[PDB]
């Protein structure tokens, strides 16, 4: 057995390419200036998207499997292209007359446009090609990374001097991504070793002494009377109600999902339990949960179903699982119990953030200028708070968290603290009608795919930095941290 | 079905696929006797229920099950006159 | 038996990882034929010690893929310590698997206090921990192992019997960023740091050793 | 199109992938597809009112209740646009919003559940802000002609509730293939639907339904199979009765009615009769073509096993129990009570009963602790409960034609509602429902109550009166065990008295003469049900015994429900059956249930209570019913909860539950042996 | 339709005259022919025949379209011609018709490029007023939208077409279509790949809308075409 992966070396993949389609690829131009700086482009771009995914979802959101089916196939186009062109062309003004911009559209949306899953990594490569291509073929000036001359051996010793590591900003990327990648290459590797190997004793005892400290449940015969006695989006605009207001029925399906939640965690230990303490014929299942409960990792009966019904899978057992489930059913009583609405809401607690917000959109379409305002023709918008020290329609997010620069005048992070709290981003709806600013994203968990997407914010805070520069950068405003 | 044998007795259409008749016919010569209606006369349906009387009197069941294994007790469970009516004299453990 | 007991249990992480032990039985054999008798038998018998392991290991890391590299050294370190060392398999847990106090530090950290809190790590996470005076700058500083020792308990740093699964501990639980060159270093320590090296197949050489009646497979990846 | 990985699929060669391009296809559209369907329809102003359609559904889809068959999908906007085409193609030139808010708005009226409905229209509004209010468009000629047939029958009261239902169900008809009718028993869907084909068939264009009820008869029976055994071919009743329906040349117009909840098995295959193709096809390779000359009605309650592509292909009606519920039940027994005992009997019973009921019932739930009521339910099944309690504490003076002051029947309410409420608690509830009675209630027996509570004593026919005892009676002379079979005790006594009650009613509305204990594993359940049973007279009086273990099927039952009654007692048969017959049962909670919750035992016998009779399976013919014209029921319950099962809530309904506690006078049983 | 020619001293030969696409029972397209197929002795020739004479009478009834589109106005065209060659005939004139307002704008400033996006503006409103409501048959009703859903979607690109030139990128981004004249031939462009019109009979077929998704594909599968590999599309159930 001999095993034969590849590298992760720019030079080493660029080199390489520079070893697959050679000496008659680049010996047949009938043109030295335009179509081989195009070459010269193209492959650069592949060597630079190939190696972006080292860092991880910062770079992309899943793997992705580009190979020189792409590439060469690229090559075979733009070819057909400069021939069509010039064979009209009885002379050259200087080298060609083309007009590249129908390239920009094939290269972004085409060859590796089959393998892109997401929506971001759409204009994401799109903006790498802008960057990189220039949009025109410049002839003399400095890649941001040298330029070359006209000979085959020259290109040899291009890739010569090009140095062995580089750094992230050779992408665009801030230097300290480094971390990040060692941590999840670090991660997934004993991951495996924890595989190679996949205990009845005291620690069935401290799981025993555990489920006497989650909180009860919730009899629904009391919880569909205690919504009802109470609620309102404001207490002067409306009496108590109960199913007409969007955040009293968001109220109780919260509710549901939290009691589901706590009546199966607190039969699975007791089950757990009760079969060497107790006395039942053993569970395969049980037996899995006796063996999660002594790892970090919680059983799958808390995380997945068969078809899938993630709930809070967070890493350890208890240090941050059943406190996250403790947070979110504390912060749930006391919306509850009390009934009161209270400043600050914490968006990780909900199951689904997005009725929220469409919650709040109902909320002004109904309050606010009805009748004058359709619910079509509401639009959204955000005014991030720019304060610390401290309602008006729109609600107070609490426990946001930036990546990669500040909350205003945002500048280079530090190389330590590369997750930042968020400010306060209060939201704000207007009917419609009635290039500076940039767009970021909010995902729920930092493993950052198309789904866990609530909403986007406008973000206008450039001074000299284009929105192109933070594009490639990669900025994001998750919630959890792990 | 030994479950309702023990409750009831009378298994649904089996002594009774034109047969209970003839078996009951073939019991009365007992009966005038055994109830003695001052050896006058009887009738139908009391003689099924002479009937089901004697076989519940003269039928008796000895069940002897394994203590082990996985079926013995969710059995139990799902029969309820299965441990219910059955006296339980318990075989010892094998003592010393 | 402690090495042959480690490279059974590689099969379970992922298939094609599998071999007898018949191979290692020529591989066992071939050891002895060749560096193990010169002279003065007692320090031939530590000259299988170091050679045997480095020769079955290369042997298994042909096969290794890149994210199994450290992970199959760091099992027979463990594996080699379970017997004679006599390592717990609840420490060993506690290396694998795992606030009100102090008040500086991150909640990020302080679940990592937690953590550690639940022999001495139930007892210096006390005021000796909680001095913040010198450690501010460990904590802030790369590369906290080597240069700045933590001082906490200085004597079992330097004992090395046990100590390094000690600083090991501290350093995943601390750190979770380093834990992985710490990794190397410990790995480097018990076993060898010719075990912490770079290889390169020759496939001159690898041509060498397969012979007409054998093949040579080849598990590749994407590339 | 190749595919990314399922069971039976395999890889590409390294030497294959290098031709291919991928190409990413990953989520479909809903707005593209509303704008060209109204174009499709015809209108002008399509970009906007695409925009108010996905909004408006979207938000109806999450932020409104969950129920399963609530469905909000491409199908149901296919049929309102194709339904909106009409209503433009008048020559009405008013805004096209209008016309659309109409539509939207009473087309998804049927389905909502009576709390969706405010939310609904609060979300209509907030879309629709510069419209305020459309009349909907009412049909005339069905708006007068409705009270005429529903005065010319006897027994019938209409109500705004019915006009409106049996509206929607017109205009649902008018629109879709076939439709349902999910809603709770007893509600009047079968009547609304006898109504509305009356309806229909007054101006001509006559109308015929069919029934038939699908899991009583197998499918392979309902559909037709190929033989067994001869390699030959047997008709199947539901294609049959297809391909006798759908014939041309014909005047009717002909309702196939399948009866009983949809399970997928089953439904699923008339997939292509219930989507646009509107072709039966069959194993047999049998088209058959559907004209209009047919629908397909399901008068199923609601849908527990049914995926959305048989939700969606459907229309459907929502009944809600409301047409007649809790004080309106009361009142409609009002008007039957004024009817023939019309002296002042209504007048004089309901003095008490209104304040006595309304403010009384919810202060007995949680207003004292109550915190065991072993059997779960909803008030109207005690309410229901009450008043079959009633009739029967009434019937003596009804047949004897005496009228009774206030006082005799204040005491006959609180003795009647003493149990039936108390039948579900234990001593400790008894004695707190009793303290309560005591604050505030019509006077109990106040003569000496030494130590006892309201429900030990009775009240008498022949006088004011509450006493009780237990008669005295020995052995016969033989010694078996069995001689010394049972002994004339309080508790029997006592459960003969509620159990005769309304085991004497005979058959009114809301009553199905069915009786329930509740008891422990060892409470006398047998004890004092054959102590009843001994009581029967077997010239006009007969008696059957039945048990329940786990695996009882529906052959079982309908085949000792078979051999008990012998005969097909509705086409005028059975003298020896002509005598009355009862079925006990010790306990129905034991038979299986299955792995989603809903046990599909009791299901026979809850048709069997409810209507009578039942399909046959019997090889010869299928859409056909045996009847049952009179039958009794009596069942015994083992303190459900925990490790024991529970009956389901629908069957709940009809038979008499209460308590069977343990004597607590065990020392003078024994003592006359 | 098979029409019995009597030559002289032999039977009479069947040729065929006019070829129809049933769907349904009554509904079906029609269309005639003015190069005619006969009926020979070789199976093979007269179906080659067929193929060919089809091919060319598309060709010569597409030829004299792109002439009556701009002439006679959008109803009568739209009334007159199959499905197919209205579809063509809309599609070449909403791109010749920006074209000229970007060339008017390029100029000067011009209002040129606005009048032609209102006139497109403009037949939306005659289109979606009578022929969508009110009609006759299947085929002519399906016809209909199918032209409405690449009407709404032509608006709805020309709304925010906000393009200098036809250099540009925004207008080099969607399937345009040119039937050149000095050489008579229909030419399908992308951004710069080509490919000439197949000329297959099809009448009126369900035609899908036009989402950006289905954009990337188009273009993703043009230029596999141009590099002369085949796309193999990937994902889950149900997406297109
Ligand atoms: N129409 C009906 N009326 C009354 N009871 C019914 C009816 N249909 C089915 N049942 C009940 O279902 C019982 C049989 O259960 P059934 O065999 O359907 O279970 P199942 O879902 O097939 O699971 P399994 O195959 O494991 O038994 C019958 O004995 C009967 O009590
Ligand atoms: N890119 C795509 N667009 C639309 N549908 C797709 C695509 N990929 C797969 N499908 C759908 O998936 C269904 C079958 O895929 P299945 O996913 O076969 O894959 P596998 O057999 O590998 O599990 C088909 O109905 C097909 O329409």
């Amino acid at each position: 057995k001999v095993t034969n992966e590849p590298p992760k070396g720019l030079k080493a993949g660029l080199y390489k390419t520079f070893t697959t389609i050679i000496t008659q690829e680049f010996i047949d131009k009938v043109d030295h200036s335009n179509w081989r700086s195009l070459i010269f482009t193209i492959c650069f771009l592949h060597s630079i998207v190939i190696e972006r995914k080292k860092f991880g979802p910062l770079g992309w959101c899943v793997p992705y499997e580009y190979n020189y089916s792409d590439l060469e196939a690229s090559l075979l186009y733009i070819e057909k292209y400069l021939t069509n062109l010039m064979s009209t062309p009885q002379p050259n003004s200087h080298n060609l007359p083309i007009s590249m911009n129908v390239v920009r559209y094939m290269i972004c949306e085409v060859q590796y446009g089959g393998r892109i899953t997401d929506d971001l990594d759409r204009e994401l490569f799109i903006t790498y090609g802008e960057t990189y291509l220039k949009d025109g073929i410049f002839g003399n000036d400095y890649f941001f990374p040298q330029n070359p001359s006209a000979e085959l051996i020259k290109y040899q010793e291009y890739i010569a001097k090009v140095p062995t590591v580089d750094n992230p900003e050779v992408f665009g990327l801030h230097s300290n991504a480094d971390l990040t990648f060692r941590l999840k290459e670090s991660k997934e590797m004993i991951n495996t070793v924890m595989e190679t190997r996949p205990r009845e004793e005291i620690v069935q005892d401290k799981a025993k002494d555990m489920l006497k400290n989650l909180p009860p449940d919730y009899n629904d015969v009391e919880v569909r009377e205690l919504v009802s006695k109470l609620g309102g989006p404001n207490p002067k605009t409306s009496t108590e109600r109960g199913m007409t207001v969007p955040l009293n029925i968001f109220l109780y399906q919260e509710v549901t999902r939290m009691q589901r939640v706590i009546g199966l965690v607190r039969k699975t230990l007791q089950d757990t339990i009760l079969a060497i303490d107790g006395q039942i014929i053993m569970t395969p299942e049980i037996l899995e949960a006796i063996n999660a409960i002594y790892d970090a990792k919680v059983p799958n009966s808390w995380l997945y179903d068969p078809s899938g019904a993630e709930i809070s899978w967070l890493l350890p057992n208890l240090g941050s699982w059943s406190t996250s489930l403790s947070d979110r059913n504390k912060q749930l009583n006391d919306w509850l119990r009390s009934g009161q609405r209270p400043i600050l809401f914490w968006l990780t607690g909900f199951f689904n953030p997005q009725g929220f917000l469409t919650g709040m959109k109902q909320e002004v379409t109904r309050n606010h200028k009805k009748e004058a305002w359709s619910l079509d023709d509401v639009v959204y918008s955000t005014t991030v708070k720019e304060r610390e020290k401290e309602p008006a329609e729109g609600v107070y997010i609490k426990g946001l968290y930036l990546e990669g620069c500040k909350w205003s005048k945002n500048g280079l992070d530090d190389s330590d603290p590369k997750k930042i709290f968020a400010d306060l981003p209060i939201l704000h709806v207007s009917a419609i009608n009635k290039s500076n600013t940039y767009l970021c994203p909010v995902y729920k968990y930092p493993k950052r795919t198309d789904k866990y997407l609530i909403f986007r914010v406008g973000l206008p805070c450039e001074g000299s930095n284009n929105p192109s520069h933070w594009k490639l950068r990669g900025v994001a405003l998750l919630c959890s941290t792990e | 079905y030994i479950n309702m044998v023990l409750s009831t007795g009378e298994i649904p259409n089996l002594l009774a696929k034109d047969e209970r008749e003839v078996w009951l016919g073939d019991i009365s010569q007992a009966y005038c006797k055994e109830k003695n209606l001052g050896n006058i006369d009887p009738p139908q349906s009391e003689l099924w229920t002479y009937f089901v009387d004697r076989v519940r009197d003269n039928f008796h069941i000895m069940l002897c099950f394994s203590p082990v294994g996985q079926k013995f007790r969710e059995r139990a469970r799902k029969f309820p006159a299965l441990f219910n009516e059955c006296t339980i004299d318990w075989f010892l453990p094998w003592p010393e | 038996s402690a090495i042959y007991f480690t490279m059974i249990e590689v099969s379970l992480v992922n298939w094609m990882y599998n071999s007898s032990l018949e191979q290692f039985l020529k591989l066992f054999i071939e050891s002895i034929d060749l560096s193990e008798k010169a002279q003065l038998p007692s320090n031939r018998v530590k000259n299988i010690i170091s050679f045997l392991t480095f020769h079955v290991y290369r042997y298994v890391n042909r096969g290794l893929f890149e994210k199994d590299k450290i992970t199959f050294i760091l099992m027979m370190a463990f594996k080699i310590l379970t017997t004679a060392g006599t390592i717990s398999s609840g420490d060993v847990s506690l290396f694998l698997k795992s606030q009100k106090q102090i008040s500086y530090l991150e909640d990020n950290q302080w679940l990592n206090i937690l953590a550690l809190s639940k022999p001495f790590f139930k007892e210096l996470p006390d005021l000796i921990s909680r001095s913040e005076n010198q450690w501010r700058n460990w904590i802030d500083k790369n590369d906290p192992e080597n240069f700045p020792i933590p001082d906490f308990a200085e004597s079992i740093n330097q004992e090395k019997e046990i100590g390094s699964f000690i600083s090991l501990c501290l350093v995943r639980s601390l750190r979770n960023d380093r834990t992985l060159i710490a990794t190397q270093n410990f790995i480097s320590n018990v076993l060898g740091k010719e075990f912490t090296d770079p290889i390169s197949y020759p496939i001159e050489g690898i041509w060498q050793e397969s012979s007409n009646m054998d093949p040579v497979l080849f598990l590749l990846s994407a590339g | 199109t190749m595919n990314p990985g399922y069971a039976g699929r395999q890889e590409l060669p390294e030497n294959l992938k290098v031709l291919f391009r991928g190409v990413s296809m990953m989520v479909p559209d809903r707005e593209i597809i509303i704008k060209v369907k109204l174009a499709s329809v015809g209108y002008l102003q399509i970009d906007l009112l695409a925009k108010k359609f996905n909004v408006l559904y979207r938000l109806c889809e999450e932020q409104l209740s969950k129920q399963r068959h609530y469905d909000f999908g491409l199908r149901n906007i296919l049929s309102v646009l194709r339904t909106a085409g009409n209503t433009k193609r008048q020559e009405i030139k008013s805004d096209e919003e209008m016309l659309l808010m109409r539509s939207l708005r009473d087309m998804n009226l049927s389905k909502l559940v009576a709390d969706d409905i405010p939310l609904f229209n609060g979300l209509l509004a907030d879309i629709f802000p510069k419209l305020k209010e459309v009349p909907k468009k009412l049909y005339p000629d069905v708006e007068k002609k409705i009270p005429e047939e529903i005065n010319a029958e006897s027994y019938l009261i209409n109500t705004p509730s019915f006009q409106l239902k049996i509206i929607q169900l017109y205009e649902t008809c008018l629109v879709r293939h076939g439709f349902m009718l999910v809603g709770p028993t007893g509600s009047g869907k079968s009547t609304i639907m006898k109504i509305l084909t009356e309806v229909l068939t007054k101006l001509g264009s006559p109308h015929k339904i069919v029934i038939m009820n699908p899991k009583a008869i197998t499918a392979e029976q309902m559909y037709g199979v190929k033989s067994e055994i001869s390699d030959d071919w047997i008709p199947g009743v539901f294609s049959t009765i297809w391909a006798k329906s759908n014939n041309r040349a014909l005047k009717h117009t002909t309702w196939i009615t399948c009866d009983g909840p949809v399970d997928a098995i089953w439904i699923e295959n008339l997939n292509t009769v219930l989507d646009d193709n509107k072709i039966l096809t069959l194993a047999n390779g049998e088209r058959i073509a559907m004209t209009e000359n047919c629908k397909v009605v399901f008068e199923v309650e609601n849908l527990n096993n049914a995926s959305p592509a048989t939700v969606s292909r459907c229309g459907q009606v929502y009944v809600s129990p409301t047409d007649l519920g809790y004080e309106a039940v009361i009142e409609g027994w009002i008007r039957n009570r004024k009817a023939s005992g019309r002296a002042e009997e209504s007048d004089k019973l309901g003095n008490i009963l209104r304040k006595y009921l309304i403010n009384m019932r919810f202060i007995e739930l949680q207003s004292k602790e109550c915190k065991e009521p072993m059997m779960d339910t909803s008030p109207v099944i005690s309410v229901i409960n009450i008043l079959n309690l009633l009739t029967g504490c009434l019937q003596y003076f009804v047949q004897t034609q005496r009228t009774l002051s206030e006082q005799e029947y204040e005491k006959f309410i609180v003795y009647s509602m003493a149990w039936a409420i108390g039948g579900i608690y234990e001593a400790q509830d008894r004695v707190r429902f009793h303290e309560l009675l005591l604050a505030k209630n019509a006077p109990i027996p106040q003569k000496g109550k030494e130590n006892e509570t309201v429900f030990d004593y009775y009240v008498s026919q022949d006088y004011l009166d509450w006493k009780i005892c237990s008669p005295e009676e020995w052995v016969p002379p033989q010694s078996l065990q069995f001689s010394q079979l049972l002994l004339p005790t309080l508790d029997s006594f006592r459960a003969e008295m509620l159990l005769n009650f309304i085991l004497t009613q005979p058959k009114s509305h809301t009553c199905s003469n069915s009786a329930l204990l509740i008891g422990g594993s060892g409470t006398a359940k047998t004890s004092s049900v054959l102590l009843y049973c001994n009581k029967f007279d077997p010239q006009k009086m007969l008696f059957k015994r039945t048990n329940f273990s786990s695996a009882t099927s529906p052959f079982m039952f309908q085949s000792t429900i078979e051999a008990e009654c012998d005969f097909k007692v509705g086409k005028e048969f059975a003298p020896p059956g002509n005598k009355m017959m009862t079925i006990f049962i010790d306990d129905m909670s034991m038979p299986f249930v299955n792995k989603w919750g809903d046990q599909i035992t009791l299901e026979l016998v809850r048709q069997l209570i409810e209507t009578g009779g039942f399909y046959m399976l019997d090889k010869t013919q299928r859409g056909n019913q045996r009847k049952m014209k009179n039958l009794q029921y009596i069942g015994a319950m083992n303190h459900p909860g925990g490790g024991r099962n529970d009956i389901p809530n629908r069957l709940k309904r009809q038979f008499f539950i209460f308590n069977m506690i343990l004597p607590l006078s065990i020392e003078g049983i024994y003592g006359p042996i | 339709t098979f029409e019995s020619a009597k030559d002289k001293k032999n039977p009479a030969l069947k040729q065929i005259t006019q070829i129809q696409q049933v769907i349904g029972r009554n509904e079906e397209n029609i269309s005639l022919t003015g190069y005619y197929v006969k009926c020979e002795g070789n199976i093979e020739d007269w179906l080659k025949k067929l193929e060919q004479n089809m091919q060319q009478t598309l060709k010569d009834i597409a030829s004299a379209a792109a002439q009556q589109v701009f002439q006679v106005g959008l109803k009568e065209f739209v009334s007159s011609q199959a499905s197919q060659i209205a579809l063509l005939g809309l599609q070449i004139l909403w791109t010749s018709k920006v074209n000229e307002g970007l060339e008017r704008l390029s100029r000067n400033e011009r209002n040129a490029m606005d009048i032609k996006r209102n006139e497109i503006k403009e037949h939306m409103n005659i289109l979606s007023s009578m022929c969508l409501e009110d009609l006759n048959g299947a085929v002519e009703r399906t016809k209909v939208e199918t032209l409405v859903t690449i009407q709404v979607h032509q608006k709805d690109i020309s709304m925010d077409l906000k393009c200098k030139d036809v250099n540009d990128f925004e207008w080099q981004k969607q399937t345009r279509i040119a039937w050149k004249t000095d050489i008579d031939e229909c030419i399908i462009s992308i951004t710069d790949w080509d490919s000439p019109y197949s000329y297959e009979f099809l009448g009126a077929k369900e035609r899908l809308c036009i989402t950006p998704l289905t954009d990337r594909c188009y273009i993703t599968l043009a230029q596999a075409m141009s590099m002369y590999y085949g796309g193999a599309p990937a994902g889950p159930a149900g997406t297109g």
